């Protein structure tokens, strides 16, 4: 009856080691050396094992109360652990001709995202009572590979950067960093994240403005840090490092709107980064200083002529959709006070407010 | 004038000869996949003569290398109708082309010599 | 002037094809040495030893060629004169990399055999060649090495022998499948294993002893069949023949067999024929399928076969660009064995390449004497792409794949809608001419053969010392030829027009039937056509054109061997030339055979080499051509040995036939060469009958050694329709029709 | 019209029952006159595919003087192509009556060997012409030398 709890018992009464299959695929591969290994080995033989592990976990607690006592010596020390060493070898080989090389890459992802799927899928579900993460002392490899969720887009494909694989990557980091939230000791996190928290954070963000020309290449890296931090919203420990960078640095992204809007710089895609930048920003900073920035920014031949109306308005034509969808997002009735405090602007903000809200919810 | 009417009618005469093909003879195809081969250089000749006489200025001193460079790498299987019937076309091409660009010279001789060469082996 | 041709090719730098001068230089020296092996002298042996060791490298350089003449060069280089002790070791190492690594392949049986004994210094050189090609992309050499090496380990220092030993250890590992499939497909019918095994041991129990480990081992193969099918030796290699048959027969076979163990009494060599004969008529009734089809029905299809590189075997081919095309996959369980010589078995490989492929099982046959013949075929029709007049008419003739697996078995490709004109002709004649009565069992080829027995002495095994009268001959071929032969003229034309819905396609496709025929008939004048019944050239009903599959009898042995005395250029049975319309146009498809001929003629070197290592190489062509013909039928076995005492059919069969390229007319000198044995006045003059009376003596007079274009053909036709030669030869060639 | 089978059926349903119905000598001689109409037609229509279908329809019919009085290869040979060379085969067995009886060159069918040559000729294949020439040319005498 109890699928898992039941049948697992009678199996361990019969045998303890009555499930695992294969034995690695790394030196034997340097002894053989072929293309089909790259096809079954590194696309399923590793993942078939991973998968049977995955779905066997969510069943019964046997991966905790019974697996723990299976081996600690001969045949065992070549299973889970070295499988990790094939995840370090997975970042490695993910880095290092046409369609064949591509099956190499897409395979390397198709495995490694499932392995992240399983570090997660394990951690946030399998370690109950929080006493099993300490099993994989190669706790290090996984960190050093998953976190490079920006150096991963470089390691796996850029095509897959487009192929809706990074329509799933933010969700996968969401997952792993989600098992990294709250659940494990908060020290894992700083050994994980406290590797490029700030420093670059301020440097690339200011740097889009210091950069200027050849912008879009760099904007790629920007929306990588941007989106990847949007992944951090789903994650923790942002609060030690990113709400001081929220009060200071997201306000700084508001100054980014303020300065960048004068020049009309760069293309409509960087005009899409400002929606991003302000998105990952406002999704963490206060809206008080924003609503303030509405009217306040407003009070602060042809050129200056339309300019008076433009730094008055276009900062609220462009970013309108995300600002509406930003403080409608979290606080009712704060806005109120904002808009009346403005005067004569009230109409665009409030009309696009009712408007865009109306659209989103129903 | 009339060479275009009779060349179109001979075209439709092969269009006539193309109806019988159950267990086709080679003679069915090869002599056709050859006579069309000559015809192509023919109509080509008409067209770029009509232009090179009316272009530019003296830009036929500069262009037209196209037609020799299309005339040059055309291949023969085994038929021996080919390597003469191309000379049938190409030779009238030398006389009339030379007669239509007139209405540098050492490059001309190197060019006709480089014509001659491969048209032998 | 060649010295002022070739190294300047290497000094110029752009183009000037290295081949264009190199290979001509190599042909020049090789003909220098053969012409010098004909005669020995002082300035001829001293200059001859200046000239030959020269061309030996440039046939490695300019190897981006067609490369088969190369494969013919290397063992030629080594065995021909002083095999260099370092020179060849080093640059013949840089070659197969400098040239296509797949030039490594083109000589499948040469290399493997060479590795062992034929090279002597491969274990020093080509062992490292074969050991760099070997671990990468070499699944195909896995098969052939296992045949040659374990045969004979000649004399060694330590290194030479340990190496090849471990090389064969690289085909028990990552090739454990190789012998697992061979030990798989090691089938089928018991009769061929026992009868052929018993011939094999039995013809070595009669003469001098040599019975020590020969007979002691030669007991063991059979004990495998029958002492192990319930012992641990076949608990590893089970079959369905072993499931019951290797047991029901194990009970009785154990006692007579272990009585055989210590038998060792030459007269009992005959006595086995009691037991064997019974077990023979008891082994034809059960060969009824459902044994190897379920027993083989076990396929992995796991882990991409564990990354297995086993293709359809022998799919590794010739010419460069090796892409490891085809793939094994899984077989269709249905199987059917069928009515033929060894009772061979029809397999359906189901290739992974979105396609299946039906092959054949010849478990009771070492398919080698036919390998280089088929490859020599694709040299026939693979050369005719430089003659115009061969292209002009699409003059090639069909190939396929001969699959030489273990020393004991090979497989062969099999097109569908290609069928034996005998079989088809017969049944289609049947549904056309009478129900089944017809005449064939009353009084045509039974009556005629009875008539031949009543015209010599007594039975039929003779008549050879007889065969007299020149008028009565015309009575035999007039009578039976006209009646019989005219019948399936109508039946063959009727089969074509019956098989061409379109009343016109019949006369359309006759062209490709015919063309096929001229092509096969020169194909045989190339070399002997024996065992080659009307059942042995086989027509294809696709393009309605014919293809020739049999290769038992090569060169002389086709015509020469005493037990069956045969001689014709090619199967010109009657009804076939009846089917070409009242033509005449035959006597000029003659032209097909001529352009064909000159196409062969012009280049002596290639064909020369090819045929040289093919006649000399296989034991299964002279040292086991005995083994071949005896394996076929018994009547040969007693005459051969007493004819083949201290006698070698190698370099002379070759010289005679290369001469056959030269200008040997009327088959006339070939006829002589088979004549010289048995018997000069009995048979020799007889072959001269197609040479005697003037009307056909045109087959004798125009014969001139002087490089005559069409002569060899102009006669070669009426050198087959000389009714004498037909009515005499044998019971199989149905010269009736 | 592609249903040529009506036509061969038709003559099968014209010749067969004019073997099984009533009297047969005179009539069998009579229907043979129609080959004049076939061939008068063959001199009338210029360039026409279904006439050809009548020609195969003709050598199909168990007839001699169709095989004789035919210069189809002259005409029904200019466009039909393959349907003209089917005639000769049918022609040879009965119209070439002096070829399987091996008799002088005076009686053997004079023309009906030659239209088969020019007909296999217009089809200047690569095996067809090269053959037909010394075929019919061989059918007399001083060709062994010229060839």
């Amino acid at each position: 009856k109890e699928e898992g709890v039941s049948f697992l018992i009678n199996t361990f009464e019969g045998g303890g080691c009555g499930q695992p299959s294969g034995i690695l695929a790394q030196p034997t591969l340097l002894y053989l050396r072929g293309p089909f290994s790259l096809q079954a080995t590194l696309c399923w033989l590793d993942l078939l094992l991973a998968a049977l592990e995955c779905y066997n976990t969510f069943i019964g607690e046997r991966t905790v109360g019974a697996l723990q006592v299976l081996g600690t010596e001969a045949q065992s020390s070549l299973l889970k652990a070295v499988a990790f060493f094939l995840e370090s070898i997975a970042m490695h080989d993910i880095i290092a001709s046409p369609q064949e090389g591509e099956r190499y890459n897409y395979s390397k992802c198709t495995v490694v995202v499932r392995i992240m799927e399983f570090t997660t899928t394990l951690l946030n579900t399998s370690p109950e009572g929080w006493k099993l993460l300490k099993k994989d002392l190669c706790n290090t490899h996984l960190m050093r590979v998953l976190v490079q969720t920006l150096c991963e887009p470089a390691s796996i494909g850029f095509n897959i950067g487009d192929v809706q694989v990074m329509a799933h990557l933010p969700d996968v980091c969401v997952n792993l960093m989600k098992a990294l939230k709250m659940s494990p000791y908060k020290d894992i996190l700083e050994t994980h994240l406290r590797e490029k928290i700030t420093a670059q954070s301020i440097e690339e963000l200011c740097a889009v403005n210091l950069y200027g020309p050849d912008a879009q290449v760099d904007r790629s890296r920007l929306a990588a840090v941007v989106s990847a931090c949007k992944q951090l919203h789903r994650a923790g420990l942002l609060h030690n490092i990113l709400p001081s960078q929220s009060t200071d640095l997201h306000h700084s992204v508001g100054t980014e709107l303020l300065s960048l809007v004068y020049k009309g710089i760069a293309p409509g895609d960087e005009r899409q980064c400002l929606p991003s930048l302000d998105l990952s920003c406002k999704q963490l900073a206060s809206g008080l200083l924003e609503l303030a920035f509405a009217f306040g920014g407003l009070c602060e031949g042809s050129v200056i002529h339309f300019s008076h109306g433009e730094y008055f308005y276009s900062l609220f034509s462009e970013t309108i959709n995300t600002e509406l969808l930003k403080n409608l997002d979290l606080a009712v009735l704060e806005l109120m006070q904002s808009s009346v405090d403005n005067t004569k602007m009230v109409s665009a903000v409030l009309n696009g407010m009712l408007d865009q809200s109306f659209r989103e919810r129903a | 004038d009339r060479a275009k009417y009779y060349i179109q009618n001979g075209i439709q005469s092969f269009m006539q000869n193309y109806s019988s093909i159950d267990v086709l003879l080679h003679q069915s195809r090869l002599t056709k996949l050859q006579s069309v081969q000559a015809l192509t250089e023919i109509q080509e000749f008409i067209s770029f003569i009509s232009k090179q006489g009316n272009l530019s200025s003296q830009v036929p001193l500069k262009r037209l290398l196209n037609t020799w460079t299309n005339r040059y790498p055309d291949a023969k299987m085994d038929p021996m109708n080919i390597w003469d019937d191309i000379i049938t076309n190409r030779c009238f091409f030398l006389s009339k082309i030379e007669e239509k660009l007139t209405p540098i010279s050492s490059l001309i001789r190197s060019c006709k010599f480089s014509m001659k060469m491969k048209m032998i082996d | 002037a060649e010295e002022e041709a070739q190294p300047p090719s290497w000094s110029c730098g752009p183009a000037a094809g290295v081949i264009d001068a190199y290979m001509t230089l190599a042909d020049f020296c090789d003909q220098q040495l053969r012409k010098e092996e004909e005669n020995a002298s002082v300035i001829d042996s001293a200059e001859l030893q200046a000239y030959p060791a020269l061309v030996v490298e440039k046939m490695l350089k300019a190897l981006k060629l067609n490369s088969n003449e190369a494969r013919l060069k290397f063992p030629r280089l080594l065995q021909i004169i002083e095999r260099y002790p370092e020179e060849t070791l080093s640059l013949m190492t840089k070659e197969i990399s400098s040239v296509p690594c797949w030039q490594f392949i083109s000589w499948i049986s040469h290399m493997v055999a060479l590795l062992d004994k034929d090279q002597a210094v491969a274990v020093q050189h080509s062992v490292e060649e074969i050991t760099d090609n070997y671990p990468q992309a070499i699944v195909y050499p896995f098969i052939i090495s296992s045949e040659s090496y374990s045969f004979k380990d000649t004399s060694t220092g330590h290194k030479n022998k340990e190496f090849v030993a471990r090389i064969k250890s690289k085909l028990d590992q990552g090739g454990v499948i190789q012998d697992f499939i061979n030990a798989l497909d090691q089938l089928s019918n018991p009769e061929l294993l026992f009868k052929d095994w018993s011939n094999d041991v039995r013809a070595e129990l009669a003469k001098t002893p040599v019975n020590k480990k020969n007979i002691e081992k030669m007991y063991e193969r059979m004990y495998a069949a029958l002492g192990d099918p319930k012992a641990p030796g076949l608990g590893a290699f089970r079959r369905k023949f072993i499931q019951t048959f290797g047991k029901e027969f194990d009970k009785h076979f154990g006692k007579g067999g272990s009585k055989l163990l210590r038998m060792k009494l030459s007269d009992f060599n005959d006595i086995t024929n009691m037991l064997l004969l019974k077990m023979n008529k008891d082994s034809k009734p059960p060969g009824n399928l459902k044994e190897c089809s379920p027993w083989m029905s076990d396929f992995k299809v796991e882990f991409l076969r564990n990354e297995l590189e086993i293709p359809g075997q022998y799919d590794g081919r010739g010419k460069p660009l090796p892409e490891y095309h085809v793939r094994i996959a899984g077989f269709d369980e249905r199987v059917t064995v069928m009515a033929s010589l060894r009772r061979p078995k029809r397999i359906i490989i189901r290739g992974h390449d979105e396609r299946e492929h039906p092959f054949l099982v010849k478990g009771g046959e070492d398919l080698r004497q036919d390998q280089r013949v088929e490859q020599l075929f694709q040299v026939m029709n693979g050369i005719l792409a430089q003659d115009s007049a061969c292209s002009q008419r699409a003059l090639q003739l069909r190939t396929y794949s001969v699959v030489p697996m273990t020393s004991r078995l090979g497989l062969i490709e099999w097109l569908e809608n290609t069928v034996t004109l005998k079989d088809l002709l017969l049944n289609t004649m049947s549904q056309e001419e009478k129900a089944a009565y017809l005449s064939d069992p009353r009084a045509p080829p039974c009556e005629y053969k009875d008539w031949l027995t009543k015209m010599s002495g007594k039975h039929d095994v003779g008549a050879y010392m007889l065969m007299y009268k020149g008028a009565n001959r015309t009575e035999t071929v007039t009578s039976f030829r006209k009646r019989e032969s005219k019948v399936p003229a109508d039946l063959l034309k009727r089969a074509f027009v019956r098989m061409s819905t379109s009343p016109e396609a019949f006369l359309a496709l006759r062209s490709h039937f015919a063309s096929s025929h001229a092509l096969i008939c020169i194909s045989h004048w190339i070399l002997g056509i024996g065992d080659r019944h009307l059942n042995n050239f086989m027509v294809a009903m696709e393009t309605g054109g014919v293809i020739g599959i049999d290769f038992g009898h090569a060169f002389g042995s086709a015509t020469q061997f005493l037990p069956v005395p045969e001689l014709m250029p090619f199967r010109l049975t009657r009804q076939f030339i009846n089917l070409m319309l009242p033509m005449k146009e035959t006597g000029l498809m003659y032209s097909i055979m001529v352009h064909a001929l000159r196409a062969f003629r012009s280049d002596p070197g290639l064909l020369t080499n090819t045929m040289d290592v093919f006649v000399k190489e296989p034991s299964f062509d002279w040292k086991n051509f005995e083994q071949k013909m005896l394996k076929k039928g018994g009547s040969w076995i007693q005459e051969i040995n007493v004819a083949e005492k201290n006698w070698y059919p190698r370099q002379k069969i070759c010289y005679a036939k290369r001469k056959l390229a030269g200008a040997n007319p009327a088959v006339i000198t070939c006829d002589e060469l088979l004549l010289g044995h048995e018997k000069a006045p009995a048979f020799r003059d007889y072959v001269a009958v197609a040479r005697g009376s003037k009307d056909h003596n045109i087959r004798a007079q125009e014969p001139e050694s002087g490089l005559s274009e069409e002569t060899q053909v102009k006669c070669l036709m009426d050198q087959a329709t000389d009714p004498n030669i037909l009515g005499r030869t044998w019971e199989g060639w149905e010269p009736w029709m | 019209i592609i249903a040529k089978q009506l036509f061969s059926s038709l003559f099968s349903g014209i010749l067969k029952e004019m073997d099984k119905f009533k009297t047969l000598s005179e009539k069998n001689n009579i229907t043979q006159k129609l080959l004049q109409d076939f061939n008068r037609f063959l001199n009338t229509t210029f360039s026409f595919f279904p006439p050809f279908v009548s020609c195969i329809q003709d050598i199909s019919c168990q007839h001699a003087a169709l095989l004789s009085l035919d210069p189809a290869a002259v005409s029904a040979g200019c466009l039909a192509s393959l349907q003209q060379p089917v005639g000769i085969r049918l022609l040879e067995e009965a119209l070439l009556r002096l070829l399987p009886a091996e008799l002088p060159a005076k009686r053997v069918r004079g023309k009906a060997r030659l239209p088969p040559d020019v007909l296999r000729w217009v089809e200047l294949a690569k095996l067809y012409r090269s053959i037909g020439e010394y075929d019919v040319l061989r059918g007399i005498f001083t060709s062994e030398i010229g060839t």
